[PDB]
């Protein structure tokens, strides 16, 4: 669940960075 | 320390990568008791088991991963060792991204991407062991295959990190 | 007589799950520097401070800061 | 009140060394029933252990500090006193400086110097009580000498803080 959290937060990160790139 | 940061980040990236391939290749993960054909003390890696006195010294053969659909999985994901695998894929791209960040010094996102890559890379060894160790036990020892995995997990992260800092100071720099 | 055994406090839990605990700190630490960081957005959670933070959850101990963003919050939820 | 602090440092300085000397020196660390040569009620210190009543009470003799590598070094360790002796020296070493500080008002390290040693001499305290008590582990009282050793350390402490509030208080008004 640790790892898993962690791959998930990477991918939250990826998707809020690009909805507040463009 | 620029320079140096980005000579830190490549050999850094070299070491991970060929600890990490070195570790998946090699056939020194545990050391215990059993047969490669009474048993005897052998070495085991993730796809040989070796006897290493006796008779059949030095004879080797494939491990049996498959001699309850959690206890498949796990046998499915440790016969494969897809995540130790994919931990060495990983490390290949990082460094490649990061020779590539030489020559196109306009995008940035390059070395970023190297960074992401790396901590991806320590993130699946470390399932890798987890899984390798909870297959196992379902007396030991581990030798210097399974060491030179944890440490090529902890130049992989110390190498991300340094990349993102090349990045973070990169778009701090233009900002000035 | 059993000596006790100077380092017997680690015994109720593997050697194995003490080696974990420390891998998983380090990735923890590292993917809560990275998800606070790369963000250009707002660039407190550097990595000595991401360090910090995961050692004291650990320890619960607390912190002087917590992470604000969701990918912090996630990390810092399931660590 | 720097008078009063130095006074405070200087009084505290002797007292933890005296303190810390008598503790190592003298022998009523322990009261246990042990044997000088039946076994009789004893006390014991670093060296020696001694009879504390009946025929061959007065007579002391050298304590078999020997009869596992842990073992091996606690034994050693608690063998020579190395801890209590140190922090012996570290006391000496603070009060030397204690000393110099007025005879050469000129350097202000010298102070702090002191306030660092004595503190040292504190940790080195405590672990020299930690092996004590864990070597004898491997019914019971402790003597005065024992508690000679407790209040050292508390002392020094203070000494210590002291000291330290000293030189930051001449940096402070020097500077500002
Ligand atoms: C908030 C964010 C955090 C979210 C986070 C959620 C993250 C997902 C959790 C992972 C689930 C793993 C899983 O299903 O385990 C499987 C094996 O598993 C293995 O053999 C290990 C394989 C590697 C898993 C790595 C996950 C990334 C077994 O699981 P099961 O089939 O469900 O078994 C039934 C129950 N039983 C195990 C008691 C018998
Ligand atoms: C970030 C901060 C990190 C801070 C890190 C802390 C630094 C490390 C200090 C701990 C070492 C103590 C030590 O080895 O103890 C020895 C005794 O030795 C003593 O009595 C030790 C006294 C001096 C302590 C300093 C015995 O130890 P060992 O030989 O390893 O045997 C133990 C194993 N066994 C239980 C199987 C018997
Ligand atoms: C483990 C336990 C304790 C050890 C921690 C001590 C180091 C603290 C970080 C140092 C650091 O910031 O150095 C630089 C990079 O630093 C690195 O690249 C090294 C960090 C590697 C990641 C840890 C993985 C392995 C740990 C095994 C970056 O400098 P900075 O950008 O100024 O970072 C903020 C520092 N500040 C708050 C002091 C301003
Ligand atoms: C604003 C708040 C942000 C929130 C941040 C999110 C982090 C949540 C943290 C921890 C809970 C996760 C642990 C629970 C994992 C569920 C999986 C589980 O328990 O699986 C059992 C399985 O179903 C067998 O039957
Ligand atoms: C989040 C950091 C917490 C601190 C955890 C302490 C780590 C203990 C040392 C780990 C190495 C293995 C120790 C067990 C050895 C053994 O008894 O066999």
């Amino acid at each position: 669940i640790l790892i898993g959290g962690l791959g998930l937060a990477m991918l939250v990160a990826l998707i809020e960075f690009c909805y507040k790139s463009r | 320390d620029r320079g140096i940061q980005m000579l830190i980040t490549t050999v850094g990236a070299f070491a991970a990568f060929s600890l990490m391939t070195i570790a998946v290749g090699t056939d020194y993960w545990l050391y215990s008791r059993g047969v490669c054909r009474e048993e005897v003390m052998t070495h085991s890696g993730l796809w040989r088991t070796c006897c290493l006195e006796g008779a059949f010294r030095g004879v080797c053969k494939k491990i049996d991963h498959f001699p309850d659909t959690a206890e498949y999985l796990l046998r499915a994901v440790r016969a494969s060792s897809v995540f130790p695998i994919l931990s060495v894929t990983l490390l290949f791209f990082g460094g490649l991204c990061v020779a590539a960040s030489e020559f196109h010094r306009s995008r940035h996102s390059v070395i970023l991407s190297a960074g992401i890559f790396f901590v991806s890379a320590g993130l699946s060894n470390i399932i890798g062991i987890i899984v390798y160790i909870s297959a196992n036990a379902g007396s030991y020892s581990y030798g210097w295959s399974f060491y030179f995995g944890a440490f090529s997990f902890i130049i992989a992260e110390i190498v991300g990190v340094v990349a993102v800092h090349i990045y973070i100071e990169k778009h701090q720099q233009l900002r000035a | 007589k059993s000596k006790p055994g100077v380092f017997s406090f680690l015994d109720p839990l593997a050697y194995e799950i003490w080696m974990c605990i420390v891998f998983a700190y380090i990735g923890v630490s590292v993917v809560l520097f990275l998800v606070s960081r790369f963000s250009p957005y707002e660039w407190e959670f550097g990595i000595f401070n991401s360090l910090w933070f995961s050692l004291g959850a650990f320890m619960q101990q607390g912190c002087d800061i917590s992470p604000r963003s969701l990918s912090g919050r996630i990390v810092g939820g399931v660590w």
